[PDB]
């Protein structure tokens, strides 16, 4: 019966369309008068109106671009499809996927920030022969590897350095008896080689330096790595490395003014052709806005080398510049090898889109779906792959009303990727009718009747339904008992035309509907992430509830577990409520009296280990338990680290075994290679052998 | 909120002298009111940069500046074997021009001193100075408080210790009403930073021309230690003065430390001795909170508040995962010396990069309302990325979100617009303080004069009803009938300092909704139904009321005889004649509406005689203190008159209550039109219930209302339920006081698992049981006075299967085992628990545990292998008792349980071994033999 369609619009098909998607605009002109014009699609094939009149607009998706998706880096395509039509209603929606893959053997490029304070001069003497042994541990993950350096200390300006005696200008380190260089801001050294025998050659030249105040200018030079690619030789179709080892806190924005600068940093390369920060002296710190701004814009990667020292803070830190990893580094560096490694292993087991220049109309929520077919409803995102897997989000598109410009274009893009969809959206808010519209005069009024689709609207001011009445008609409410127009409109040849409030709109055939009084949190309605439609709020696409509160994204419910509120609670509202009993915590991540890891969690020696029992026809054998079998033999540890359990196995043979922790979390087994180990059934088989004895006697 | 933005006095300087970096107020002995602009770089005798102080005065055009005059040359003596130096080069002279009744006392921070005894030397640091002058003549007197004599090598071998170098002693100053001088320092002892104090008098009369080192007799410096929290915090980058403990003649100052903590940040209250009483962190790291301070009483209730800004904070946009906005924290003044709460409100910037909250100045009172008002500057907001400077006015809760008034940047791009402000001063007698802010980029200074204000006041005194039978008037010219009416419209008008020629025009609307060939009501004068006629009150403090006369039309001109009529009026000021500058700001109830209805269905009386009755219930009545919890009321309304006229609900909310929803019970509007009005002394809501009601209407309300949290509220809380009509006879319902009683709880959840809980044992220290009996306090408040009292199996003697060690709690217990564990130290199922095996009576005690809170207890143990090696082939099973209690709760009934309850943590011990039972693995074995035996015979 009544629907949303026919209760609103009647008068335009323009507003037929935008009340609602499901709605579609007839406009043959035989279908006889007193049936409703605006109505489903079914029903007007109901209704019998011509299928050819019918224009019933139909948002979609029509890929253009789908080059397949590359499986070797020997062009190297990442995303699927990379170039997407749309066409989306007035607050309509359409869903479309992404196909994200990490190729292997892509090529990798290499840029090590090192610090050059007097704190590092025993650094120095460790990444003396770096880039060589890179390469031999690069090989096994990349064929095409390039290396660089950089430098950096801080500001040469008076709090900082030691302008006293005039002998300590040249040798900030004159009291002791050592011959210190000169104190710098940036002396980028390498270009991007392939070749790795400079990387080599050159830090054998490098000296350290001396400030004064233990923070030292770091944010200096990731501004000037990052935009000066046509020095730094960013490839654009690399994987872009910073590696950035310090020893002491950072100098941000706001700092400089303790010596005098309060010139803002703009962000622009000033890395002139002696490879120097020129306006190092001029200019102030860039905050951390413009650091991940900049980052995000080049498609860099960085790679923090901290201390223990300092490890905390950078870790603290990197939770505010999406794609970095921290690495605790020793006081001498002689593990940051391994740790570039780990931290490129890191980074690359993991897909995270980020929408850029998204339009002001439009919302998007995704719902990723990665290894095995664990759809996870509101993430973006999702840990735990390895090099070459395949991931497929699926993402949700809303308008909010058509827009007055009618293209605009997105780019959804993993990070640190070069390849990216573009979106290119084509809002439709056009019908065909009033397309070809023209002033059919007479038609109505004294010789001024209107466009054609039936309707001759009446001229501004003017007093008539079709222009028939201006003063001196029928019931214009739902109920004879109630007010007619519901007190807010006026009933003038029998249709309620209604007043114009400062607040909003009225809409409505009785405009008894209000597009203002929908509920607000604090002041504004649908409290800003949605707009009101006729008293209910249709919230955007990223939110949902009564109010548009309550958001959908699980970003915020996500830990290191990989499971929403870990395996022991469930995320409502973008708050991780917990629900397992004794359980607490900022994520749920605390629940103690509940039993141990070597209690429930054994099956992966019956299911994964001689398969048996449950998890053989249910695909989640080893989806959760992925512990690594080692067999130790017999360590002089039996017990004290860990939680050793046994139980009797299938064979009803105990089994010691070892699983737990060994350093902040192992998925490692110490499990032993080689374990250590009924009268009435016997009676009434001892008769019978006894009685078929007899048959022989 | 009237900043004049359209005509500014703009104060321009030398080409490359900043100009503007710091400002402040002078007034003179001769009133006279001039301003102190600092100037850094602004040149000098030599060509080069040692900054400058213009003394400019007040003229309407604006122009360059005189210039005060203070020493620039280098000063130089030999003591004795030292040779104390001063450097003045390149110091920011004019960074901070704070003043006195009649000093002034512009700050240097970087300048540089370096004492030299023979091949060693002090090294040159930037110590900074605090030159004082003195107008009518006066002196150019010299304050440096740290000043040193010391050599390298006793800072080193003292590792650094007292490092009064680098104090740059001129970043923040301010002078209190009292006369000392506290300056600000970050980089004294070595960044921690400091805060040095002199009398104003004592320095002026101690200092002696050409000395350069001389120690103040009544001076002090602030102490700083160890902590590695404070290290690098930039402890004094911006300073103020307030009374905050109570005891007026002592002060109380105010000190931010943007670095705090790991780049944290926090703002601490001191007292004059440097004594801490409070510290205010930051929320986000980097976010460079305490860059700026401001102490001001934004709420009028005499308590001086506080705000606190965050240039660099980040929030979380739609395609920008973090973006640079900017924060400004408001914190309010408790009662007492209670703590110090959540941030009462967080006013956040929208252009990126903007650096909003980078300088806040307050503001006196603009608008003359009881309120002290502020502003916030963003130097690289707005739309353009030019400059920004937004006016926040305060109110009984605190401050407005929505920022009061937007004055953009005249100057161009890189001006840093907005980066120094100061106010709270009159300029031109005016009786409004001003604004001037200073745009170091363009070398200019803006002066923005505020406008006089007028608070209008309008009302509009028309009848509840009309009836078109009675006639009384005629209209004009003619001899026709009508039925006339009567308006009265009140027009006020109270300011301060208002010209004494005020002009208004009141716009008169009847009949606003329905079109104009449609009007029912016409105005009798000019037969017209919209009119203006303008107000001359100028020098009428009073408010003056003017009344006019209007009729309805014939009965056959309209045909509605139920659509109310609508009345409005409006008050503008005329509009700007040639030369625009309008005169004054208009702000108040600018425009007010009235409605009107013809008489209906009222019977004989013709006025419509409501009989109004309410009955109110409350559903979750017991509200808990310091809880957010949720009131649902119902009320059920049934009008047994005639028709109630605009029928209204009046709910007498509480000042910690909130409106949240409500629900009807006709359809109709299930959601209810409630508006919440704050002019009462208290907050009373509005929720609409229909205009008007026929016979025998009953209407079913929901009402659900979040009641805040209100510790003065008492036992009971009254609520106040009314109908509200405008009806002339009984417009009012019986008033409904419903007491809601208020009471407290503590819900500790214990359980306790082994480590190994299932355990399957053998056939110096064995492995440990663990009954982690947590109290977790799922409780409402705080809890004082928790006592346990815990039954234990054996009583940790040798002789048992196991040896009970010591515990890990985490607050203040005691328990000690009867008897005691670790007798000596250490580091089938037989069911060894209390009831079978001995009992060990154990008593642990706690005292506080807020909402939430938890800890627990932890059992060690190693277990005693030949003990329980008896038993040769039976499976043991240990098992645990526990119990606990409550001594008492800081409420005032705790009348829901002393905890109670009892757990059992077991530690199921088996049995591996075993023999071999089932007659089938053998079974082939038996038939062999068999089969010998066969062969044996047949052989
Ligand atoms: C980056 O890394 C983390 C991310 O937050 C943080 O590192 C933290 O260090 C700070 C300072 O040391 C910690 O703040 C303080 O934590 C105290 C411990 O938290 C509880 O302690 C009780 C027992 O004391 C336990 O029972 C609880 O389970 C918690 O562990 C906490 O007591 C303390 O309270 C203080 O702050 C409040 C205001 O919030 C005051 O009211 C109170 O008087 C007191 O001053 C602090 O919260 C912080 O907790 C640490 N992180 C965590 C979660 O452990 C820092 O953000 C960054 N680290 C660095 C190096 O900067
Ligand atoms: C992301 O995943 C969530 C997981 O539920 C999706 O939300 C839900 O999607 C299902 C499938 O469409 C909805 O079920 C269907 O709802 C429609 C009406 O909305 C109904 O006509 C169908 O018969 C069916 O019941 C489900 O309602 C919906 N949940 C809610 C509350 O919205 C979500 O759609 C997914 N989004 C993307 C980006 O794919
Ligand atoms: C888009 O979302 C829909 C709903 O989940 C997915 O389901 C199919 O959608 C297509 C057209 O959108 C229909 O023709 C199929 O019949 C739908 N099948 C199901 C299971 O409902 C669809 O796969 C998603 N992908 C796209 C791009 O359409
Ligand atoms: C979003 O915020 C709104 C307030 O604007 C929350 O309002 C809730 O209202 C319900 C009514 O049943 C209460 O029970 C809730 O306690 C209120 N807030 C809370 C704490 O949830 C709304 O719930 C919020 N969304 C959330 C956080 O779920
Ligand atoms: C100097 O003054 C001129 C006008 O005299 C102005 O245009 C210019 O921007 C100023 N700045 C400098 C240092 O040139
Ligand atoms: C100092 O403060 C105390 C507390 O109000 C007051 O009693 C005393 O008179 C004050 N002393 C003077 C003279 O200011
Ligand atoms: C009153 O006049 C002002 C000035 O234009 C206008 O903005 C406001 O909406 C008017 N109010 C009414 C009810 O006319
Ligand atoms: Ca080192
Ligand atoms: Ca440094
Ligand atoms: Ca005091
Ligand atoms: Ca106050
Ligand atoms: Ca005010
Ligand atoms: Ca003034
Ligand atoms: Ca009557
Ligand atoms: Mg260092």
């Amino acid at each position: 019966g009544p629907n949303i369609c026919t209760t609103r619009g009647v008068s335009s098909c323009q507003q037929c369309l935008a009340v609602s998607p499901m709605c579609a605009w007839c406009s043959d002109e035989a279908l006889p008068l007193g049936s409703p014009r605006c109505d489903l699609k079914e029903n007007l094939l109901k209704d019998n109106c011509a299928p050819e009149s019918i224009e019933f607009p139909v948002s979609e998706a029509r890929v253009l671009e789908d080059r397949p998706l590359s499986d070797k880096g020997s062009q190297v395509t990442q995303v699927s499809p990379q170039r997407i039509a749309l066409r989306l209603r007035p607050d309509d929606s359409k869903n479309f996927s992404i196909q994200v893959r990490q190729v292997e053997d892509y090529p990798v490029d290499i840029y090590y920030l090192m610090d050059l304070s007097y704190s590092m001069k025993d650094d120095l003497w460790s990444i003396q022969n770096l880039g060589t042994k890179l390469a031999t541990q690069m090989r096994k993950l990349t064929s095409n590897l390039r290396i660089g350096f950089g430098a950096f200390v801080d500001k040469p300006v008076s709090p900082y350095m030691y302008i006293s005696p005039p002998e300590a200008l040249e040798n900030p380190c004159y009291d002791m008896k050592t011959t210190c260089l000169p104190m710098f801001g940036y002396k980028h050294v390498l270009t991007l080689t392939d070749q790795v025998t400079r990387f080599n050659e050159e830090v054998k030249k490098q000296s350290v330096s001396r400030n004064r105040d233990a923070p030292e200018g770091g944010f200096d030079a990731i501004m000037q790595a990052t935009v000066c690619d046509e020095k730094i030789g960013w490839r654009n179709d690399a994987s872009h490395l910073l590696v950035f080892t310090t020893d002491a806190k950072t100098h941000i924005a706001l700092d400089g003014r303790l010596a005098g600068i309060v010139q803002p940093n703009d962000g622009q390369c000033h890395v002139g052709s002696d490879n120097h920060y020129s306006a190092s002296t001029t200019m102030d710190y860039p905050s951390l806005g413009l650091m991940t701004e900049k980052l995000s814009q080049k498609n860099i990667n960085l790679i923090f080398a901290v201390t223990e020292n300092v490890v905390n803070l950078y870790q603290n830190y990197s939770e505010l510049i999406p794609g970095t990893t921290v690495g605790v580094l020793s006081m001498d560096s002689s593990n940051v090898l391994q740790l570039i490694v780990d931290a490129y292993g890191k980074i690359r087991s993991k897909v995270e889109l980020e929408v850029r220049d998204l339009p002001e109309e439009l919302s998007l929520s995704f719902n990723a779906t990665c290894l095995n077919n664990e759809v996870i409803p509101g993430l973006k995102s999702c840990m735990g792959l390895k090099i070459g897997d395949t991931v497929s989000f699926s993402i949700e598109a809303k308008v909010r009303g058509c827009p007055q410009e009618k293209e605009k274009s997105f780019t959804i893009k993993p990070v640190g990727f070069k390849d990216s969809l573009i979106v290119q959206v084509t809002f439709d808010c056009d019908c065909a009718c009033q397309a070809q519209a023209e002033p059919n005069s007479h038609r109505c009024n004294n010789g001024n009747g209107t466009f054609e689709c039936g309707v001759c609207r009446c001229g501004p001011g003017w007093l008539g339904s079709q222009c028939e009445c201006s003063e001196e008609q029928d019931e214009c409410s739902p109920r004879e008992g109630q007010p007619v127009c519901s007190q807010r409109g006026e009933c003038l040849c029998g249709q309620c035309v209604c007043h114009s409030s400062d607040f909003g709109k009225i809409t409505g055939k009785y405009c008894e509907c209000d597009d203002f009084s929908c509920v607000r949190y604090k002041g504004e309605m649908c409290s800003g992430h949605g707009q009101c439609s006729c008293g209910d709020c249709l919230c955007d696409s990223d939110w949902t509830g009564y109010y548009c509160n309550c958001t959908t994204r699980t970003d915020t419910c996500m830990s290191s577990n990989g499971l929403l509120c870990s395996g022991r609670g469930k995320c409502e509202c973008g708050s991780c409520v917990c629900i397992q009993p004794g359980s607490y915590g900022d994520t749920c991540e605390k629940c103690p009296t509940c039993p141990d890891a070597c209690t429930f969690k054994k099956e992966c020696v019956e299911c994964k280990k001689f398969d048996r029992g449950a998890l053989h026809d249910e695909n989640t054998c080893n989806r959760y338990c992925r512990d690594e079998i080692e067999s130790v033999k017999e360590l002089k540890d039996t017990g004290k680290d860990a939680v050793n359990c046994t139980y009797k196995n299938e064979d009803d043979c105990v089994v010691r075994f070892q699983y737990y922790e060994d350093s902040s979390g192992k998925s490692i087994l110490y499990v032993v290679e080689e374990p250590e180990c009924i009268l009435v059934v016997l009676l009434s088989v001892m008769g019978a052998i006894l009685l078929i004895g007899l048959a022989a006697l | 909120l009237n900043l004049d933005p359209v005509q500014l006095t703009f104060y321009a300087g030398p080409n490359g002298s900043q100009f503007g970096f710091s400002l402040d107020f002078h007034k003179d002995s001769h009133g006279r009111v001039a301003i102190v602009v600092g100037a850094p770089r602004t040149l000098g005798p030599s060509q080069e940069e040692t900054g400058g102080v213009f003394l400019c005065p007040w003229r309407a055009e604006g122009g360059q500046c005189p210039s005060l005059l203070f020493d620039l040359r280098d000063e130089t003596r030999n003591v004795g074997s030292q040779t104390l130096q001063t450097f003045k080069a390149r110091q920011g002279l004019g960074a901070s021009v704070v003043s006195w009744s009649d000093v002034i006392v512009a700050c240097a921070p970087w300048q540089h001193w370096n004492v030299l005894e023979k091949t060693e030397e002090a090294e040159k640091t930037p110590v900074g100075s605090c030159f004082l002058a003195q107008p009518e003549s006066g002196r150019r007197a010299e304050y440096s408080p740290c000043r040193g004599n010391t050599l390298s090598r006793i800072y080193v071998e003292n590792d650094f210790s007292w490092d009064k170098r680098y104090c740059e002693a001129g970043f923040s100053s301010v002078v209190t009403q009292a006369g000392e001088l506290v300056l600000g320092a970050p980089g004294g002892y070595y960044f921690l930073g400091l805060l040095a104090q002199a009398p104003v008098a004592d320095i002026f009369s101690s200092y002696r021309p050409g000395i350069l080192l001389w120690h103040v007799s009544s001076q002090s410096l602030s102490f700083d230690s160890s902590n590695p929290e404070y290290f690098d915090g930039y402890w004094g980058y911006s300073v103020a003065v307030g009374e905050f403990d109570g005891d007026l003649n002592t002060t109380e100052y105010v000190v931010g430390a943007p670095t705090w903590s790991w780049t944290l940040g926090a703002v601490e209250i001191l007292d004059s001795y440097y004594q801490r009483l409070h510290r205010l962190r930051g929320e986000q790291m980097a976010s460079y909170f305490g860059h700026s301070v401001a102490v001001t009483d934004v709420n009028g209730d005499g308590r001086h508040d506080l705000l606190v800004g965050a240039p660099l904070y980040m929030e979380s946009r739609a395609d920008r995962k973090l973006a640079e906005v900017g924060r400004v924290y408001l914190f309010l003044q408790p009662r007492g010396p209670h703590a110090l709460g959540a941030p009462s409100l967080l006013l956040t910037g929208t252009q990126l990069y903007g650096r909003f909250g980078s300088a806040i100045a307050p503001l006196g009172d603009l608008d003359r309302d009881g309120y002290n008002d502020i502003a916030v500057a963003a130097p690289y907001g707005g739309p353009s990325g030019r400059g920004q400077v937004l006016v926040f006015l305060g109110q009984s809760e605190g401050l407005r979100s929505r920022p009061s008034q937007v004055l953009d940047s005249p100057f161009p791009t890189g001006s840093a617009f907005g980066f120094s402000l100061r106010g709270a001063v009159d300029i031109d007698d005016n009786g409004y303080p001003d604004l001037i802010v200073g745009a170091y980029g363009a070398n200019q200074v803006a002066v923005y004069r505020a406008q006089p204000v007028v608070k209008a006041s309008v009302q509009l005194l028309v009848q509840d009803s009309l009836n078109p039978a009675v006639k009384s008037c005629v209209l004009p010219q003619t001899k026709t009938p009508v039925s006339c009416f009567n308006i009265q419209m009140c027009v006020g008008a109270t300011g301060h300092n208002i010209p004494q020629k005020l002009s208004l025009n009141a716009e008169l609307q009847l009949d606003r909704q329905k079109p104009r060939q449609g009007r029912r009501v016409l105005l009798l004068g000019s037969q017209q139904a919209g009119t203006t006629l303008n107000l001359d009150l100028g020098g009428k403090h009073s408010p003056i009321c003017h009344t006019t006369m209007a009729f309805l039309r014939d009965e056959a001109d309209f045909r509605d005889k139920l659509s109310p009529i609508v009345l409005s009026l409006n008050v503008s000021l005329p509009p700007t004649e040639a030369g625009m500058a309008p005169a004054v700001v208009l702000h108040g109830d600018t425009h007010v509406q009235e409605q009107t209805r013809i008489v209906l269905d009222c019977g004989e009386d013709d006025v419509c005689v409501p009989q109004l009755q309410l009955t109110a219930s409350v559903t979750g009545s017991p509200l808990l203190v310091g809880a957010d919890n949720v009131l649902e009321l119902q009320m059920d309304a049934a009008n047994e008159g005639e028709g109630a006229y605009e029928a209204e609900l009046a709910v007498h909310l509480p000042q910690g209550a909130h409106y949240m929803r409500a629900l009807s019970n006709v359809e109709g509007f299930e959601r209810l039109i409630c508006n919440q009005k704050k002019e009462n002394e208290t907050r009373v809501v509005l929720c609409e219930l229909g205009n008007p009601m026929k016979k025998n209407a009953q209407i079913g309300i929901a009402m659900l209302v979040s009641v805040g949290n209100l510790e003065e509220a008492g036992e009971s809380v009254s609520f106040q339920l009314q109908i509200r009509s405008k009806n002339s006879q009984n417009p009012n319902s019986k008033i409904v006081l419903l007491d809601v009683p208020v009471r407290a709880e503590a819900q500790v959840e214990l359980r306790g698992n082994s480590f190994p809980a299932s355990l399957v044992v053998a056939a110096s220290w064995g492995p440990k049981v663990e009954h982690t009996y947590e109290l977790h306090n799922n409780g409402p408040g705080t809890v004082n006075g928790l006592h346990l009292s815990i039954h234990l199996p054996g009583q940790s003697q040798p002789s048992d299967l196991l040896y009970i060690l010591d515990i890990q709690p985490q607050g203040g217990l005691q328990c000690f085992p009867q008897p005691p564990v670790n007798p000596l130290k250490v580091d089938d199922p037989v069911l060894v628990s209390c009831d079978s095996a001995p009992c060990t009576v154990v008593q642990c005690d706690l005292q506080e545990m807020a909402r939430g809170q938890r800890a627990m207890v932890t059992v060690l143990a190693f277990l005693w292998l030949p003990s329980l090696y008896q038993r040769p082939l039976d499976q043991f099973v240990l098992q645990s008792h526990a119990w606990f209690n409550v001594s008492s709760l800081p409420y005032a009934v705790p009348p829901l349980s002393l905890p109670r309850g009892e757990a059992q943590v077991w530690t199921q011990l088996l049995r591996a071994l075993e023999e071999r039972a089932i007659p089938i693995w053998w079974v082939l074995v038996g038939v062999l033999g068999g089969l010998l035996l066969l062969t044996i015979l047949v052989l």
